[PDB]
């Protein structure tokens, strides 16, 4: 038998579920099929409406203090709750039902981590991180606009070998891939260290692959492993494709001035 | 109960109501109900976004080069397509041209997400509506290999090939742990296809899940990562060095072979997967050629896209037509301005906003996004729907006209579109896959259609990569390298007060920002986006939208069981962050 | 001319003398000489390396822990292999202990090696001898892919894909520039498959030609590199770190799926192409089993390899056995000691070096390497030889003797041993081959039998790899995570004077390097390598080696085209780089 | 048609041709069927002896003038050329003639641009490089030991691609993949500029990926790509599996004191 996993989804742009399929070892198809039971997915399921209503029921009462609950998105907490509806009632009804019968939560993204984009200035919605709403379970942060997809794969597989939740830092993100900076194991940085930067799009500086600190990179304030595991199947990652880092990883990323401000 | 006459359609809510909450095999959050005749026809059809956040909110006081990143996480699935429209809206407004090489990059992008959205629709979204998996176990593995190699040279069809994915399946199974396949709708009268041509099909679902990840490897190479690739107002930051010091620094000789590597390999994958099931399925399911019109043989739109001419969005230069069609009157294709305030407009009388006069619609550089969750009486309460109120309001979707009327977007609008205006190449295509089917053209205009128009682009795509990739190297053997213009980065130099469109066609259909900045920040900022079109509640006519329409008039087997209505609503392939934002 | 006789041969020179020189589809380097009498049949050998580098003389007063980097230059085939021998060699001599995961990656790195050299040896060096490529474009596509799912459950099986392939041979031939395949042996009447088997081989050469270059992704984790990894003594420098902060910075729990995610795909591709394909050539050449037997029915000889107890080289230990047979006895397996200077020597009598004695043989330990380049009397001149001198020195290969005794080294040599010492899987594995061929074990002892033997060890060493990589992965849930040990890293923590031998098996057999450290430095440096052994020249009894045994008694049909010949040598797979070193 | 490759082999491995075949885009196969015309090469080719002779022979005639001569391996000037011997005479006699009517030489790895393990100390063979043989003919050197296999294949598409030489530095090795230094491009210079290194194997900083300076790297002396483009698919390269860099693609590498000391 293998563990059973229910995946739900708040307010979200799907991005961290497309992360996931992107996996290149284990390949997702092999995540689901050997790994885990993915028990409940509204985004790959074949049930619909009252026959997935019924899964749900079904899975978090028989596998009642066994199953990891997944989460994608954030609760809104305006107009009641009804900024996001799930079978007629509030999203934050799912979402504490669901988490009583978890024995850990693994919180998704920056958005089930922090807030992201929905709740930058104003956030009309009153949109709020999972950690705010469940205060009596273990929550895993897996931050990032999305997180790599080879990142979520390989803390699955941790779980599912080792038999236990990761190591965390102090603000509950996995040490193993957050523990350290972009900046500190970027392959520009011998140019940040010679005063080596492009200064504006497509210079001279730009063709050689020079240091984007004036251009706005937010390497030196972010904590993730793009620099060093990479994205795609170490294909690339933003700084190697010629962008700063947006800070993506990070609590409030969005509010802290413009992308093309200097840290 | 009432009934009243709207396009064709009578509107119905009497008898039985069912509802379908929530609709999976989509991004997610979408409510949908109907009223069912007592020949279990659908007679009303009613459909609602149960999600919102408020990027047109949170886009005001932004700095206009920002703007890109934050619509981007509009939607994760069609990934990229709101930063383009944001890049081409900002530099609209200012009065900013690329360098050629960065429009052709910026094409291969959105050539890149069509290929990958497409393909991962047809299998990991609606191909369950029409493969019944459960039944593949009682397939034959030789008559399997016989019938996948009578349809296409695709190398992997051996005996043993198909008895191993079968006992992978019954493994899974055996336990009781059936995940993604429990309660499904197997053995539902409406599943016809013999059990040799569901195993190869579940085999297919299994090697596009598989092969997806190498797409965006594209995406990667010159956007950083995906989901969620970079971009820059000016062109693209992904600098190019072939020949000289440091172009291990940039993108070189070795990134362009993997580009390459990768676009041969999404064409052979298309050619010889994805194109001959999508026929198969068409070969199988002809009834479905006369169920789900909608709106498909009364009112079509695209805006055109990819063009090939550097900021030049006439039509000499789109390579993907636009055009409107009106009151089924497919000979006069009519032309799209979304500058004109009589054209594109949306009314909130039935969706959750405030207007000033809610009776009236307003054109995107007039939009207003207030909103105001206000159901009326749907039978239970505020915090708990039973029953929408759809003569009032029941929706966080916001309902877009042309001229007034109800569009249908997405690959069946354009196939017609392009058809009609006698683009030779859509003609020949169209004209030579109905009749393989032995069908009319007619037969197009349905939600079989929808599903063979969908795989026909993701080939003209694959073979439009190869194109563009073809038109970067020839500038490069030329020494044009420019991937970015600057003259206009720097706030100083833009107008103190201008506006913009931006404007495309997503994999789902027509896709348009519209931006207004003053004082170097973003004053407005307006989008209205393909499943807003297509998934619109009613306006103060009374007129339905294209998922309304679709729904209309269709017979159901089994009321409890709603296979009949997620095969029209998959055929639209719903995204339903992108609807609301 | 001159006959004698030594090990039931007769050694006769008079008669026609073929030449074959380059020897290709080989690392290259090297000569072969043949006599043959009125009947087409070789009465006399003669096997020549025809370069040499020194590496012995060059390792002299280097810095020990330097010495693996310099040896790993032997060879970039069996990449690795000198380098895992160096390290167990100093490792000897100090005194050092490495911790339980450095030799379980280590173990990792050599049946890593073992997979890919013997795979790709099996299609791009050996292949051309038994697959007629030109004959592949005669064949019907449906019996090819018939003939293959009769053989295998590997998928890429279709008729189209057989017709693909096909054409894509038909226009690579069409322009007349034939390359590789240029004034090639295609039709000589020892080409026994049908037109369908040649297609089925050639699709599959080109299979493998692509999948090789991942199986080496493996050693790139590990060892950074390939060709030509990195390794410490000590252990391994790939320090490892699962769940604690900077895990971005080591072997991670990202790095080790990407480690399991190569070795399953290696199995499969291994027991699903290779392995049928091995028994295919054997089924339609059953005469080859009663060809070429040399010494593999007198002496063998292997060392063992793969030590699953760290730092024991025992008996216990050892999951690949070691022994010698000589005198056709194989009732009784005898151990070797490498440290005994009776057993290993090698003599110079018949090659380019000079010793105080050439009639007798020195042990490693006692080794000299003097080059001498001395022809003697050959047909032409010293720099423009016509027929070499077998009577005089005559090779840069030294002549390696066991107790005196000429040996056969290599997979056929390792599977008779491990078979006749009783190993369970080893007695299974070939009396299931043997079975299905209808051959007696007997059978093994020939050309064929070293081709099947080679495949048989590839599926072994794909099963080991997940052995290894589970035996890993169990220390790491122990927390167990240690990859070297330094307390005698530094060289004032060594003796003044010390010495050590360091042997496992290489793909091609048995290999040892003897090393002598005297105050701080290398002192004496002397490499035994599989090749020297198998291409070895005479001794002073005039006993013959393995390649000159095996040519020995073979019918040429044709005796200006020398396929017989090269395919009894490419059935050892030569690496004369390493023979010579 | 295709252009005509001879590629020959003096004293050397076969580490270079074996990385050739390693290359992931374009594949080696696709190289060999559609790119160029490779009509010899000892490694490869059906034909042995007295008809591999005969190959040489016609190709080197009918495109005398038209073909690429690839190199792999140095001729040893020792024993009258008879360290290295092919069809019984020495292989300096058989480069000669190939480089003579050769339209261009590529040099693959240190032995061909430079001597590598065999010209190290003593240098028994008195193994000398190519451009010491051949002056009259335009000569790439593309060293390491060996190359990258990507690499290899960039500057063959290029050269097909754009039908012409790359661009050299005055040593003669193409500026896109040597124009710049290992450590220029490295990504654990962070902790290089901080002071943060490995001072024994195994240690906590090489756990956490700290530089290998203090352990003999050679990175800061080396030109190279194998920092941003890395090696087999882009999976790794020397430092970021735990070693330092040896300084395999410079000129007289094995002779500049132990590996392990430090630059
Ligand atoms: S590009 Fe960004 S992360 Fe890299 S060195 Fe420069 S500032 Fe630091
Ligand atoms: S590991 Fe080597 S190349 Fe990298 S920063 Fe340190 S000294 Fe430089
Ligand atoms: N395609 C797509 Fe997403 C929607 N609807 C956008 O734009
Ligand atoms: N295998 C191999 Fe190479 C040889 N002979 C070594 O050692
Ligand atoms: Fe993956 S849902 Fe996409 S927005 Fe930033 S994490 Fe959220
Ligand atoms: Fe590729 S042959 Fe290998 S030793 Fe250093 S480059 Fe030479
Ligand atoms: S923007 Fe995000 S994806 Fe990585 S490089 Fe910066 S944390
Ligand atoms: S040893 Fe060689 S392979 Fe690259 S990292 Fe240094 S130049
Ligand atoms: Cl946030
Ligand atoms: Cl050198
Ligand atoms: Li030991
Ligand atoms: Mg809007
Ligand atoms: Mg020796
Ligand atoms: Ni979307
Ligand atoms: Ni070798």
């Amino acid at each position: 038998p293998r563990i059973p996993v229910v995946w739900i989804h708040g307010l979200e742009c799907t991005c961290c579920t497309e992360s996931f399929i992107r996996s290149a070892h284990p390949l997702a198809k092999d995540v689901i099929l050997s790994l885990i039971s993915l028990d409940y997915d509204d985004t790959l399921m074949a049930a619909a409406g009252t026959q997935a209503e019924e899964v749900f029921e079904d899975i978090i009462t028989q596998y009642n203090g066994k199953y990891i609950l997944a989460v994608e998105g954030n609760p809104p907490l305006g107009e009641q709750g009804m900024f996001c509806i799930s079978s007629g009632r509030p999203f934050i009804e799912k979402l504490k039902r669901a988490a009583a019968g978890a024995s850990a939560i693994i919180a998704w993204g920056t958005c089930a981590s922090w807030g992201c984009v929905q709740a930058a200035r104003p956030n009309p919605t009153q949109a709020t991180p999972i950690d705010k709403v469940i205060t009596d379970k273990p929550i895993i942060k897996v931050p990032g606009c999305p997180p790599i997809p080879d990142v979520m794969s390989a803390i699955i597989t941790y779980m599912v070998t080792f038999d236990r939740l990761p190591d965390v830092d102090r603000m509950g993100r996995p040490l193993m891939f957050y523990g350290q900076r972009i900046h500190d194991k970027c392959y520009r940085r011998a140019h940040f260290d010679a005063g080596e930067f492009v200064q504006s799009w497509d210079d001279d500086a730009a063709r050689k692959g020079y240091c984007l600190y004036k251009m706005g990179c937010k390497g030196p304030t972010t904590y993730n492993a793009c620099s060093s595991t990479r994205w795609n199947d170490g294909v690339s990652f933003p700084i190697q494709s010629g962008h700063g880092c947006l800070g993506c990883a990070e609590n409030g990323f969005w509010d802290r001035g413009s992308f093309y401000s200097r840290v | 109960s009432t009934q009243y006459e709207t396009q064709g359609y009578t509107i119905n809510n009497a008898g039985r109501r069912l509802v379908v909450d929530p609709i999976t095999r989509i991004d997610g959050h979408m409510r949908c109900e109907v009223n069912i005749n007592d020949q279990n026809v659908i007679t009303n059809a009613v459909s609602c976004g149960t999600m919102f956040r408020g990027l047109e909110i949170i886009l005001q006081g932004r700095d206009p080069r920002d703007a890109w990143a934050f619509v981007e996480r509009i939607c994760g699935v069609c990934t990229g397509v709101h930063a383009l429209a944001s890049v081409y809206a900002i530099e609209d407004a200012i009065g900013i041209k690329v360098p050629d090489n960065a429009n052709i990059i910026r094409n291969i992008m959105l050539a890149t997400l069509w290929c990958h959205d497409h393909l991962v629709h047809f299998y990991q979204l609606a191909g369950m509506d029409w493969i019944d998996v459960l039944d593949a176990l009682k397939a034959d593995p030789r008559k399997t290999s016989e019938l996948a190699q009578s349809l296409s040279s695709w190398p992997k069809s051996s005996p043993g090939y198909f008895f191993d994915v079968q006992n992978r399946l019954k493994k899974f199974v055996e336990g009781g742990q059936l995940g993604i396949f429990r309660n499904g709708y197997w053995g539902h009268p409406q599943y016809k296809l013999p059990p040799e041509a569901n195993l190869m099909g579940f085999a297919h679902y299994l090697e596009a899940l598989d092969f997806q990840r190498e797409i965006v490897k594209i995406h990667a190479v010159f956007g950083g990562k995906n989901p969620h690739p970079n971009w820059i107002v000016g062109g693209m930051p992904c600098a190019i060095n072939i020949d000289e010091s440091g172009a291990v620094g940039a993108v070189n000789m070795e990134r362009l072979n993997l580009v390459q590597s990768i676009i041969t390999r999404t064409a052979d994958f298309i050619n010889n997967v994805m194109i001959p099931d999508a026929l198969a399925i068409g070969q199988f399911n002809k009834p479905w050629s006369e169920i789900g019109t909608g709106l498909s043989d009364k009112c079509v739109l695209s805006y055109g896209a990819f063009p090939d001419i550097a900021n030049d969005f006439g039509e000499k230069s789109l390579l993907m037509p636009g055009g409107a069609v009106i009151n089924g009157d497919f000979n006069n294709v009519l032309p799209v301005d979304l500058v004109d305030p009589q054209q594109v407009q949306e009314f909130v009388d039935h969706a959750w906003y405030r207007y000033p006069n809610d009776q009236v619609g307003r054109h995107p550089f007039d939009g207003i996004t207030d909103p105001w969750y206000n159901p009326g009486d749907v039978k239970g309460s505020d915090t708990n729907i039973q029953q929408l109120n759809e003569q009032e309001r029941y929706s966080w979707i916001k309902a877009p006209r042309w001229r007034g009327n109800a569009m249908e977007v997405g690959p069946l609008a354009r196939t017609l579109i392009a058809y009609h205006k006698g683009d030779a190449a859509t003609v020949e295509s169209v004209d030579r896959m109905m009749s393989a089917l032995n069908l009319p053209l007619s037969g197009i205009q349905s939600t079989l259609g929808r599903i063979l128009c969908r795989a026909h682009e993701a080939q003209w795509a694959a073979g439009k990569l190869q194109y563009f990739f073809d038109k970067l190297m020839t500038n490069l053997k030329n020494g044009n390298l420019a991937t970015a213009s600057t003259e206009k980065w720097e706030p100083a130099t833009w107008p103190t007060e201008c506006r913009g469109v931006g404007f495309t066609e997503a994999p789902r259909g027509a896709l348009g920002h519209w931006a207004a900045i003053r004082d170097g920040k973003i004053d407005l900022y307006q989008c209205v986006v393909p499943t807003t079109w297509n998934a619109s509640p009613r306006d103060p006519k009374g007129q339905i939208g294209a998922y309304e329409a679709a729904l209309m008039n269709t017979k159901m087997a089994i009321p409890e069981q709603p296979l009949e209505i997620l095969r029209t609503l998959h055929s639209f392939d719903p995204c339903l962050a992108c609807s609301t934002h």
